[PDB]
């Protein structure tokens, strides 16, 4: 499936305050009007995404079917992978390779080989409701940039604020989402078909190296942005 | 450099200067102090619960750690251990307060007195040969109470 | 130290100049402030967060006013881009 | 009405006033 992105997915690439003011940066942005891909978070088993240069997610859901991500270069223990699992409690963040298998496991509770955890970091959960985050890794760290707006995608502008800026220095090449339901199987592998579950839906986007216009108001947020 | 009229002098390399305005120099006024302003950040690492347990592993279960993300200032300890043979290898005790580094892996055991010289770098005998080795290269420091 | 020209080292960026009460505010995740031409002109408080205005101390040229030496002696003296009543 | 609008630079007023100007 494809749908055009409007103007979304840009975010604070600087932290540095700015007033009333029109800035042009060079950097990795979503090109506004390109076509994102779309997934349904029912059935189809769940594809495997290339984390080329850095991800825009989008989620639309109301029951929260999708809880975390995981990144890596390989699902088996030779290359140290990263965990972010989302609660009603707490995030978890993991950098030690949780062994997965051919598809990574639907959260018989640990299922993973030998581990060697060197960086965990435990803060408050990311919680119609449009969830956008940037997913970026590029000088050694890896940084999140995420929004939660209120409601297919709308025509209006809103930029993403910094959230995370870990310091791990691992190799990140694919990605995948987390789902998770409650008194679930859990098998190696499964087909297309897989089991009946809330309605839900996200979207997937590229980062490019691009020039933007930015505009920032008295108060020093982001209102409108051009694309050069 | 005695008095205005001397620079007005020196400027238009003259004994005799005629009637009006001259610009002779520039003013920058001091610096006149220095300040430094870091953070109120106070996470420290965890040093209390490896230091002090009410138990601590056997040899042969040798209970690593690990201290992840969190300012560490080595000046913690230093303060209830008379090591006996505090023994830091390479790093010494000021300049860590100083750098900085992705992991700091602390492992504990109880081996009695006259062994503690074999936990160390390059030793040889039961205990550093069948229950815990030290690498040949080491930036640590092995701390006895 | 505040209304003072003073050399400040906050958080890694080094500046020179005098610090005063601000009235605009950062957002959460902002810690420098910058005008047009890339000059930085505020900055938060790493351990108070309290927004500080950053503006350099006072510089400017002397100007000599003279009748001529052939006439009299007696100088004046102009400083022009300051106000020496706070030299 | 109609017509509105350093590292060392600086910028010199003018001699005579707008007041003198218009006198």
């Amino acid at each position: 499936a494809y749908t055009n992105s409007f103007t979304r997915g840009v975010y604070y690439p600087d932290k540095v305050f700015r007033s009333s003011v029109l800035h042009s940066t060079q950097d990795l942005f979503l090109p506004f009007f390109s076509n994102v891909t779309w997934f349904h978070a029912i059935h189809v088993d769940n594809p495997v995404l290339p984390f080329n240069d850095g991800v825009y997610f989008a989620s639309t859901e109301k029951s929260n079917i999708i809880r975390g991500w995981i990144f890596g270069t390989t699902l088996d223990s030779k290359t140290q992978s990263l965990l972010i699992v989302n609660n009603a409690t707490n995030v978890v963040i993991k950098v030690c390779e949780f062994q997965f298998c051919n598809d990574p496991f639907l959260d018989f509770r640990v299922y993973s080989s030998a581990n060697n955890c060197t960086f965990e970091y435990v803060s408050q959960p990311f919680l119609k409701n449009l969830r956008e985050f940037v997913f970026k890794n590029i000088d050694g760290y890896f940084k999140i940039y995420s929004k939660h707006t209120p409601i297919d995608l709308p025509q209006g502008f809103s930029a993403l604020e910094p959230l995370v800026d870990l310091p791990i220095g691992i190799n990140i090449t694919r990605f995948q989402t987390l789902l998770a339901l409650h008194r679930s199987y859990l098998t190696p592998g499964d087909s297309s078909s897989g089991w009946t579950a809330g309605a839900a839906a996200y979207y997937v986007g590229y980062l490019q190296p691009r020039t933007f216009l930015l505009k920032y108001n008295e108060n020093g947020t982001i209102t409108d942005a051009v694309d050069c | 450099a005695l008095d205005p009229l001397s620079e007005t002098k020196c400027t238009l390399k003259s004994f005799t200067v005629e009637k009006g305005i001259y610009q002779t120099s520039n003013f920058r006024v001091q610096p006149t102090e220095s300040i430094v302003r870091f953070p109120n950040i106070t996470n420290l690492c965890p040093f209390d619960e490896v230091f002090n347990a009410t138990r601590f592993a056997s040899v042969y279960a040798w209970n690593r750690k690990r201290i992840s993300n969190c300012v560490a200032d080595y000046s913690v300890l230093y303060n209830f251990a008379p090591f006996f043979a505090f023994k830091c290898y390479g790093v010494s005790p000021t300049k860590l307060n100083d750098l900085c580094f992705t992991n700091v892996y602390a492992d504990s055991f109880v081996i009695r007195g006259n062994e503690v010289s074999q936990i160390a770098p390059g030793q040889t005998g039961n205990i550093a040969d069948y229950n815990y080795k030290l690498p040949d290269d080491f930036t640590g420091c092995v701390i006895a109470w | 130290v505040k209304n003072k020209c003073v050399n400040f080292n906050f958080n890694g960026l080094t500046g020179t100049g005098v610090l005063t009460e601000s009235n605009k505010k950062f957002l959460p995740f902002q810690q420098f402030g910058r005008d047009i031409a890339d000059t930085t002109d505020a900055v938060r408080d790493p351990q108070t967060l309290e927004i500080l205005d950053i503006t350099p101390c006072s510089f400017g040229g002397v100007s000599v006013i003279t009748p001529g030496t052939n006439t009299s002696n007696q100088v004046a003296v102009l400083y022009q881009g300051v106000n020496c009543t706070e030299v | 009405n109609k017509v509105t609008l350093f590292n060392g630079l600086t910028v010199l007023p003018p001699l005579l006033t707008d007041e003198m100007i218009a006198q």
